[PDB]
């Protein structure tokens, strides 16, 4: 089962023993940067909590105790639905550009 | 319970001082104290006598980020020496 | 001394203020301190009691920072640290 | 970039103490140890491999050349 | 101040992040040590070999400042190799300009140590200057010409010798600007960190922390680089380099810097001289692809697996290519160079690409 | 002068015990210093 590799890639991948979710772990560029900016305060407030907690984590080369690790059946998508918009509307622009 | 318990233990005779300050004599005042203060109690016991302990300064840090507030707000002090000590002047 | 002095004498118009100052005073003194000693205690305090002193308390010592708000540009605590001498 | 320019933050308390009212090894060695081996642990299987086949390529070509230099390899 | 006291950095980056600053120091050393070998250092054929042995023998401490300088070039190359290293593992790439500038920066590094090593005119000294210049006869139609250009001559002799005193001196301080430039591109950024997640929730100061840092780390090379040059200055060198240049007689053994040796394998593997060119510059210029060749939706490797394996294996197998550049062209020698060499491409331009891709499957993105 | 003032200027009520107190009673006077911070009462 490909699904049996992903919950193994999942662990071997490990932002989630920082308690990341794998949209804090997105590459920013334009799209993604717009994107951020469209969530709404909570999602974003999260985000950034999440992200300061594993940059703390990170300089003291530690981890979470494993019950905090985030869990790959609970790890959602929060960024898709702005990212996806941001990037249909940038295709839409690109189309333009071109008649 | 936890309140009269609080009030039994610190509202006694000795750690209280009545004051006033305009009009008035001295004498009246105390004849009035003695009136009306006298049954105040002086002694919850020995077992009581609610004693400060000295405390602890930490140089230290307290950081509440908050960038939806307007303006920035921070205290700084380093131990100061006490109220009875002549540096205060 | 003379802002001191001022603020003193000021603070203790009218009836209430100084009803405190003599209640707080007796529970922190034991004792009303007149404002002739204040004065006694002002006068004697010159530019080498107030190097002194304030080399004292706050020369090379560590302070207590607290801070709320948009905050990102407080300085680091090292850094207020050093600015301690 | 500067101070007071980066990014927008809300609702984080950090809390810290003086670097004179602490140590500067708390437990270096009860709590240090324990998460080098972590560390090394984690990764090893990352790391290793290559270098161990490095190893064996090393190890089996410069037999081979010797063995290649003389009369009855 | 704001370029160094009150610069923001992230609070997370490791030892690995030590590189920037050590180089910056190797690069200064360089400098001080090469100005005073410089002060006794004479460019004519008949004299340069004497002169590096006056230099060592009599001019008071003259044998630690020019021993100094040997190795001080040899901890160049190991920062150098660690700093991309990081790069290429961290995604540092991604900030194009300074990354590129940082591919300049490297190759003329290479051409400053190329020269400085010409300049005792020791065997190694005149076969290094001939070769190597003689890559660009690879060029069609011209190639010839820009060689005797560059030699002043037929054949490498004293009018190289001279000049490459003269551009040896002066690269170095075109570097430094160079460098400096680097360093106002990444300013516009901030650093990256071992996470490839942005930083800017929770940067500290540079000073005091990375500059106490900085210092240790500075403290460690210098360990490093004394340890070599008061118990080992010949370890990293080459002996026929003790010999002076004999233009009739290329020793049988003769093989290049090691920090040069992994190239020198890739070059030597193609029985082809214009595809042994196309193949040295190609190991280097393809720094410059690196950017367009990321597939990951994640900046570092950090959380990537698979592109750790591939990452390793890449340094595993620069390492087999600078243990087959130090052996003789023969069996089984040639062979395993030739797949290393091909390994080398093939890691880059397919497999790690492909794994960044499979990756982003696998999370679902 | 010496004294700050009761409330340092800069440019919550939720319980009716705290609200006590806010209704106006009187005209208004406005004051301006030179060592302490303005004041508006009533
Ligand atoms: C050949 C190449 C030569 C090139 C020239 C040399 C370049 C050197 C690179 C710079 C590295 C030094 C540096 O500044 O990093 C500090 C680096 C970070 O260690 P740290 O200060 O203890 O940080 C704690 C960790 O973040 C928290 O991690 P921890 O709790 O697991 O503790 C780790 C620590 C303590 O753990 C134990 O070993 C116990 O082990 C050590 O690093 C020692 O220390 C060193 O590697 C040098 C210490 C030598 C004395
Ligand atoms: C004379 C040679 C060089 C000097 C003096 C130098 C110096 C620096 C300094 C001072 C830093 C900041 C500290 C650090 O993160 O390491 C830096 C960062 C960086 N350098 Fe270099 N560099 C040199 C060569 C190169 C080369 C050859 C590359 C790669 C082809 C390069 C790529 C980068 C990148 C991408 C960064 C950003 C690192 C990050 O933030 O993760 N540098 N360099
Ligand atoms: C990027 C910086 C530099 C590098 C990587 C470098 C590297 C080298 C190398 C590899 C050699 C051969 C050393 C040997 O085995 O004898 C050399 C020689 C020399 N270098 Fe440099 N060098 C640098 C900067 C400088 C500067 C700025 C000067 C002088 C202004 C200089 C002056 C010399 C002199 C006069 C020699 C000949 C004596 C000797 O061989 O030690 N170098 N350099
Ligand atoms: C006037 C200035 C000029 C002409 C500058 C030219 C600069 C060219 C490059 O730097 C950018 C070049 C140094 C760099 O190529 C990318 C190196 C990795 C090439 C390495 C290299 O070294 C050798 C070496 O050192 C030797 O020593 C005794 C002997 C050698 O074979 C017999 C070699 C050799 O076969 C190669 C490929
Ligand atoms: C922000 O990146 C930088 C460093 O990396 C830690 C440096 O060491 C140094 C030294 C400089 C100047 C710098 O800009």
């Amino acid at each position: 089962w490909l699904e049996g590799i992903r919950k193994w890639y999942y662990n071997a991948a490990g932002f989630n023993k920082l308690g990341l979710m794998r949209d804090d772990t997105i590459h920013e560029n334009d799209d993604v940067k717009e994107a951020i900016r469209r969530l709404p305060e909570n999602l974003y407030d999260d985000r950034v909590f999440r992200i300061k907690r594993a940059l703390d984590l990170s300089m003291r080369q530690q981890i979470l105790p494993k019950e905090q690790w985030t869990k790959y059946e609970e790890d959602k998508s929060y960024l898709e639905p702005y990212l996806k918009e941001v990037i249909r509307e940038r295709k839409e622009r690109e189309e333009w550009a071109k008649k | 319970a936890d309140l009269t318990e609080y009030l039994s233990r610190h509202y006694k005779a000795p750690r209280m001082v009545l004051a006033a300050a305009g009009g008035l004599e001295h004498r009246q005042l105390l004849d009035l104290a003695q009136k009306h203060f006298s049954g105040l109690s002086g002694t919850y016991d020995e077992d009581a006598v609610p004693t400060l302990s000295p405390c602890r300064f930490t140089g230290s840090q307290i950081c509440h980020r908050e960038d939806g507030l307007p303006l920035a707000h921070v205290a700084i002090a380093v131990e100061g020496p006490g109220w009875a000590h002549p540096d205060n002047v | 001394k003379n802002l001191l002095r001022n603020a003193l004498v000021s603070h203790l118009d009218g009836t209430t203020p100084v009803c405190e100052d003599i209640g707080r005073s007796l529970l922190t003194y034991g004792r009303r301190i007149p404002l002739a000693e204040w004065e006694s205690r002002i006068a004697e305090v010159d530019a080498r009691v107030v190097r002194e002193v304030c080399s004292k308390y706050f020369y090379d010592q560590c302070p207590a920072v607290a801070g709320f708000g948009p905050i990102e540009q407080l300085p680091d605590y090292n850094r207020i640290r050093s600015g301690m001498f | 970039r500067q101070f007071g320019h980066l990014t927008r933050v809300r609702h984080v308390i950090t809390y810290s103490l003086s670097p004179f009212e602490q140590r500067a090894f708390p437990h270096y060695f009860s709590k240090g140890i324990p998460n080098v081996l972590r560390r090394t642990r984690a990764c090893i299987l990352r790391v290793a491999p290559p270098f161990v086949a490095f190893y064996l390529v090393y190890t089996w070509g410069t037999q081979e050349f010797e063995k290649s230099k003389r009369k009855n390899p | 101040n704001n370029a160094f006291i009150d610069l923001p950095a992230p609070s997370n980056i490791s030892s690995w992040w030590n590189f920037g600053s050590l180089l910056g120091i190797c690069l200064i050393l360089q400098i001080l040590t090469g100005l005073f070998l410089a002060m006794h250092y004479t460019s004519d054929t008949t004299t340069a070999f004497s002169s590096v042995t006056h230099i060592c023998r009599d001019v008071n401490y003259g044998w630690i400042i020019r021993y100094m300088h040997a190795n001080g070039a040899s901890m160049f190359f190991i920062c150098l190799y660690m700093h991309v290293g990081r790069g290429l593992y961290y995604g540092s790439y991604t900030f194009l300009e300074t990354w590129n500038i940082g591919v300049i920066l490297l190759l003329t590094v290479m051409a400053t140590a190329f020269m400085g090593y010409v300049l005792p005119w020791g065997q190694m000294s005149f076969w290094g200057a001939t070769v190597i210049t003689n890559l660009l006869s690879a060029i069609p139609y011209i190639g010839t010409n820009l060689v005797e250009w560059i030699w002043g001559g037929f054949s490498v002799d004293k009018a190289t010798l001279t000049r490459f005193f003269a551009f040896h001196f002066i690269l170095p301080f075109i570097i430094m600007a160079i460098a400096m430039v680097h360093l106002l591109f990444l300013h516009e950024t901030g650093s990256n960190n071992p996470t490839g997640i942005s930083s800017d929730v929770d940067k500290i100061p540079f000073h005091p922390y990375y500059t106490i840092k900085d210092i240790l780390g500075a403290l460690l090379l210098i360990l490093a680089l004394m340890l070599l040059v008061l118990f080992a200055p010949d370890l990293l060198g080459d002996p026929d380099n003790y010999t002076p240049a004999n233009p009739l007689n290329t020793p049988p053994h003769i093989k290049p810097e090691w920090y040069f040796l992994f190239a020198y394998a890739i070059l030597r593997s193609i029985p082809n001289k214009l595809g042994g060119v196309l193949a040295l510059a190609f190991s280097i210029l393809i720094l410059a692809l690196i950017p367009l060749l990321h597939t990951s939706k994640q900046r570092s490797m950090m959380f990537r697996p698979l592109s750790q394996c591939l990452f390793w294996a890449l340094v595993a197998d620069l390492l087999t290519l600078t243990w087959i550049g130090g052996q003789p062209v023969e069996h089984p020698y040639i062979t395993i160079g030739q797949l290393a060499s091909v390994l080398y491409f093939l890691l880059i331009l397919v497999l790690m690409p492909t794994a960044g891709t499979i990756e982003n499957k696998l999370l679902k993105w | 002068a010496a004294v700050p003032a009761t409330s340092e200027s800069p440019v919550s009520v939720l319980c009716r015990e705290s609200l006590r107190g806010q209704a106006a009673g009187r005209p208004l006077v406005a004051s301006v210093s030179l060592n302490v911070p303005a004041s508006v009462r009533y």
